[PDB]
């Protein structure tokens, strides 16, 4: 309501004894959001992804990297080429919207029934032996037919799975292991042995068979979210660059609240991120227009209330401690009777002349009082 | 004697919520007194 | 906690599984203020 | 016969600019309001001095 | 194509001490007037380094890398070309090439089938008055490839200086979770057979997520099939170890000097 | 024990959405058609 | 223990001793017959040691 | 922690299971000397 | 003995520097404890000093 109902409300009391009084911190609220990037041009490797020549065995399936590039999904999403296309940590259609820190496709080709087993918390012989996504996958799978690709009329061997295993790999595991399964109790040394089977099987991939039995090539696009600087973006969102305002800002990833203002210190052309002597980020680069930027956190300080005691008047004085009264109007804003002193600025107490007896100190020589 | 962040209207102390009070006798009174 | 930065953290992590984290620098940094506040205290009768 | 004193927001310096992390803070109770009564009786106690 | 060039003298593997070299920006992040205290994989200082020489002779062996490696040439002629990184170096897995051939340096990573002794060669001012890039004998095989970087065509001398050695060149490289690091810098020298006493800091130029195991790491320099003239160089290789590093960056935030703290 | 209200909320839901069904959860049930709060006092009981 | 024909009506556990011996643990924990393998107080990797 | 004796925390558990335990030794041992310290400075003003 | 070793006795693994005792431990007890409930004296298996 006012700053005596916080001094009474900060002491538990009904009635405040005369003194001065901390209460809780005065803090600038920032006024906007700034997102502050390096300048993106080429599209990701989709036709590398999707269309290259042969793709993975999922025994070993491949993982590629998709770093600095512009992330497009509407071709993939308006594409009616692909029989499955589902996402386990976002929505389908979101996926422009939004912006990520690194970026993989997993790449492989599988035979319909396994298909179901790709999608996370599964079992069976590719979930289990080599192809196991984690219970909390981000991510895509993303499945379309390839028997005018892939195959050849005798089948095309050439893609394996894995059979048997020492135990249900970790998720994101590849096991290139070829070394004999022991399946009877007795050992097994060298190439081959009675009622061993060689761990990997490949499939029959004909331009014949029925759909389903047919190649599928699956790409699972694994990504993660806004938690480190990023090196995959959308086609959208870096913004105009405000100057001596507080603002929520966003420089490559380091998200912070401050007043930003044009740094007279040099950086040299590797240098992005400038620091104080505790560690603390005192500057930044500007990725685009290349300047530096001195931050500062929004001002702040003790708010401290001057009070006559409540059984004498409800009138107090409030200070702002170690501020200067130019940034008070941000938030008894009217003032006619303000005061800049040494301790910070003074609102609702009248500067006087005479030097009297200090009654309550209010620091650096300043004191005051109740009087007419 | 050297000295740091006295209290008069002007960073790494200042950012993280940390604050320097001024003394109640300035540096005059105390060598009014004196 | 898997970083010292919060607002990092507060990005990295959904609630449930973020209060585990920040509890780690809450626990941490009031022991922080704790000790040299009793640091000071101590100080501050040698000054007296 | 002094030294500086000083004074802190103890929910900024552990939460600085955080509300999930302020929100977290009142499950501690005084500490905050604790720790500004020692530091405010240090910073007093230096004009007395 | 691919040969074994067998015609050197027996030399001893030299020895020199790395005096405060070394050093190197552990972080993109700037600082100033400030001494700012570091874990790493650094060069520990006043360390003995291995001395190789290019002369007589042409000391090319494969190395291991463990932990990275500081690598420095002191050279004229430009003779010091390249470097394969990698663990089994013969298209069992991938491996990195880094080569400066005459037109333009490449970078690129691949299950390379690598020459038993590998190298650049150069027709020596061969009536057509100028130094002719000619032998590629590096790898015979390049199969499955994952990253590939040429940089913008230019003209780099392979001209026949002779003198003394004028440029010094130093690189660290590391391979952290994927992300090959190189931090490297150039200064200008005087020198006749030795590493120069002085302080330095080096730079990243490049960061790549190449992903490969790194087990060791080979040197190509530039050279009718044996019998040859090798042109004038020093190198040294050290191997870097965690230790503690101070650091005092100056008012233009630049690591000035530092302190090896052990 | 007592409780001074008591809610049953009853409903259908694939066999791979219960996990969902916890405080703290996303996916398109937890999301968009059946939420609990962060600090959810009862239980869940789920059967084929 | 673990290859015995019959095994025990659970009212009624069989509790057999195990003295005197060298106990090669990496053999249970890399047999993948067992559908779970959860201890209490150690780590299973640990057991050798 | 399932130990006092932390080498008996070491030879039981691997590297994820025994930070869960040594972090609270270390987390009573720090408030121990903590103690301690405090202790010995307030203790220090009686004899100064 | 004599010198400082990591030694590992029964699984009680530690570092240390191992002598001839003169504490003469009842049969049932492989270790001895300190005030710190580290132990301090052990009884080798093999030859039960
Ligand atoms: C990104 O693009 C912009 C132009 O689109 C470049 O910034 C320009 O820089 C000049 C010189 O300061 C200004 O006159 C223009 O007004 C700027 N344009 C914009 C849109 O900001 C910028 O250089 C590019 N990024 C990099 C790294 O060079
Ligand atoms: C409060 O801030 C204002 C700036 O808004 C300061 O005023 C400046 O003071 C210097 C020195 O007299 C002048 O050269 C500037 O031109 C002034 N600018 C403006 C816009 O006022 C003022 O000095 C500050 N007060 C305190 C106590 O720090
Ligand atoms: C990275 O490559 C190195 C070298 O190929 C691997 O280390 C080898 O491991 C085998 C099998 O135990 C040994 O026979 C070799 O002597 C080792 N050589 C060296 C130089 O270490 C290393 O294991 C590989 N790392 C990974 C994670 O696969
Ligand atoms: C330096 O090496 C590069 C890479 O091996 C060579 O570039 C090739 O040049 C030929 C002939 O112009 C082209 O057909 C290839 O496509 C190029 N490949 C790449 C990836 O650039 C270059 O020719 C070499 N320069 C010299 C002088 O030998
Ligand atoms: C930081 O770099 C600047 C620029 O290179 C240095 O300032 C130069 O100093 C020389 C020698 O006094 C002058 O001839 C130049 O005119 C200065 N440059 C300009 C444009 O003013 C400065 O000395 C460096 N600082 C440090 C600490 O080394
Ligand atoms: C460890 O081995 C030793 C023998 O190598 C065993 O100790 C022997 O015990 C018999 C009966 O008292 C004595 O006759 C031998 O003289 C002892 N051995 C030696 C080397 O002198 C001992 O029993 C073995 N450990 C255990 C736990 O049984
Ligand atoms: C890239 O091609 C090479 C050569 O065709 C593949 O290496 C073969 O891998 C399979 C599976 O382990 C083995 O049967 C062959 O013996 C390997 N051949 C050679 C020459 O080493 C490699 O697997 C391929 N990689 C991808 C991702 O397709
Ligand atoms: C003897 C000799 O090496 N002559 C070379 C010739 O082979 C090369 O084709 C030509 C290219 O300009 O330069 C000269
Ligand atoms: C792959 O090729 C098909 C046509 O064969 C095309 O429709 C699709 O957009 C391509 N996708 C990518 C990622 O290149
Ligand atoms: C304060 O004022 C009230 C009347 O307004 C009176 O009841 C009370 O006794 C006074 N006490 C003092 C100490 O002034
Ligand atoms: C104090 O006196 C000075 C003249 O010495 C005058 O300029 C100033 O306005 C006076 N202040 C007040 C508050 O009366
Ligand atoms: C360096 O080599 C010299 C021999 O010249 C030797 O005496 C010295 O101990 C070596 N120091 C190190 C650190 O290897």
């Amino acid at each position: 309501l006012d700053p005596l109902s916080e001094t009474k409300c900060t002491l538990k009391s009904f009635t405040v004894e005369k003194g001065i009084y901390q209460t809780s911190n005065f803090r600038v609220q920032p006024t906007e959001s700034i997102v502050r990037f390096p300048n993106i041009t080429n599209l990701c490797p989709f036709g590398e992804v999707f269309n290259a020549t042969r793709f993975a065995s999922v025994y070993a399936w491949n993982r590629k990297r998709i770093s600095n590039c512009v992330a497009d999904y509407s071709v993939l999403y308006n594409s009616a080429s692909f029989s499955t296309f589902k996402c386990y940590g976002v929505s389908p259609t979101k996926l422009n919207d939004l912006c990520f820190t690194n970026v993989y496709a997993d790449s492989f080709v599988i035979r319909g029934d396994e298909v179901r087993q790709i999608a996370p918390g599964q079992t069976g012989k590719i979930a289990d032996y080599n192809y196991k996504l984690p219970d909390d996958f981000t991510g895509c799978v993303i499945a379309w037919n390839s028997n005018n690709l892939d195959s050849k009329v005798g089948g095309n061997y050439n893609y394996l799975y894995r059979l048997f295993r020492k135990s249900n790999l970790k998720p994101f595991e590849r096991d290139i292991s070829t070394e004999i399964y022991q399946a009877g109790s007795t050992p097994c040394n060298g190439v081959e042995g009675f009622n061993c089977y060689f761990p990997l099987q490949s499939y029959g991939f004909q331009p014949t068979n029925g759909v389903g039995y047919q190649p599928y090539r699956v790409v699972v696009l694994s990504f993660e979210l806004l938690h480190a600087p990023a090196t995959v973006c959308g086609p959208k969102k870096s913004t105009n660059l405000v100057k001596n305002k507080c603002v929520n800002f966003n420089f490559n990833g380091l998200t912070g609240t401050g007043v930003l203002t044009e740094s007279n210190k040099k950086f040299l052309p590797f240098q992005q991120f400038g620091r104080d002597i505790a560690d603390t980020t005192d500057a930044v680069r500007d990725p685009q227009t290349l300047e530096i930027l001195d931050i500062t956190p929004c001002s702040f300080g003790g708010v401290s209330v001057i009070t006559p005691g409540t059984n004498t008047s409800n009138q107090v004085a409030v200070l702002y401690q170690g501020v200067n009264c130019t940034e008070v109007p941000v938030a008894y804003s009217t003032g006619s009777n303000v005061f800049q002193t040494r301790a910070g600025c003074l609102i609702g107490a009248e500067h006087v002349n005479n030097s009297y007896e200090c009654d309550i100190p209010i620091g650096a020589g300043i004191c005051a009082s109740y009087q007419t | 004697v050297t000295l740091a962040d006295a209290g008069f209207i002007k960073c790494a102390q200042k950012f993280n919520g940390l604050t320097v009070l001024p003394p109640l006798l300035t540096d005059e009174m105390i060598a009014q007194y004196t | 906690a898997i970083s010292s930065v919060l607002n990092d953290i507060l990005s990295r992590l959904d609630k449930v599984e973020a209060e585990v984290q920040i509890d780690r620098l809450i626990t941490g940094r009031l022991q922080s203020l704790q000790t040299y506040v009793t640091q000071q205290l101590i100080r501050a009768a040698e000054i007296r | 016969v002094s030294m500086t004193k000083t004074s802190v927001d103890c929910t900024m310096y552990i939460c600085g600019d955080s509300t999930e992390c302020s929100n977290l803070l009142l499950q501690y109770g005084s500490f905050c309001t604790q720790l500004n009564r020692a530091l405010t009786g240090i910073a007093v106690e230096q004009d007395k001095n | 194509q691919c040969v074994n060039l067998t015609t050197r003298t027996q030399l001893p593997p030299a020895y020199t001490n790395s005096f405060t070299r070394g050093v190197y920006y552990p972080d993109k992040v700037f600082r100033s007037s400030v001494l700012h205290s570091t874990q790493d994989l650094f060069l520990p200082f006043f360390s003995n380094v291995t001395w190789f020489h290019a002369i007589k002779r042409f000391d090319n062996p494969v190395l291991p890398f463990n932990d990275g490696v500081y690598f420095a040439s002191t050279e004229k002629s430009n003779i010091i070309r390249g470097w394969i990184f990698g663990t089994t170096l013969d298209s069992k897995t991938q491996s990195l090439l880094i080569v400066n051939n005459a037109t333009n340096v490449v970078i690129k990573v691949c299950e390379f089938q690598f020459c038993n002794d590998p190298f650049l060669g150069v027709y020596y001012h061969k009536n057509n008055k100028s130094w002719m890039e000619s032998e590629f004998r590096v790898y015979s095989s390049a199969n499955n490839c994952t990253f590939e970087y040429v940089s913008q065509p230019f003209l780099m001398d392979l001209e026949g200086k002779q003198g003394n050695f004028k440029n010094l060149r130093e690189f660290v490289f590391k391979n952290i979770d994927g992300y090959f690091k190189i931090y490297s810098k150039h200064t200008p020298i005087n020198l006749v057979r030795d590493l120069p006493q002085g302080f330095s800091a080096l730079e990243p130029l490049v960061d790549l997520p190449i992903g490969i195991n790194i087990t060791r790491f080979q040197t190509l320099l530039a050279l009718s099939s044996s019998g040859w003239t090798a042109g004038a160089a020093a190198y040294y290789v050290g191997y870097l170890q965690p230790r503690t590093f101070l650091l005092k960056y100056n008012e233009n935030g630049t690591i000035t000097d530092a302190v090896d703290c052990a």
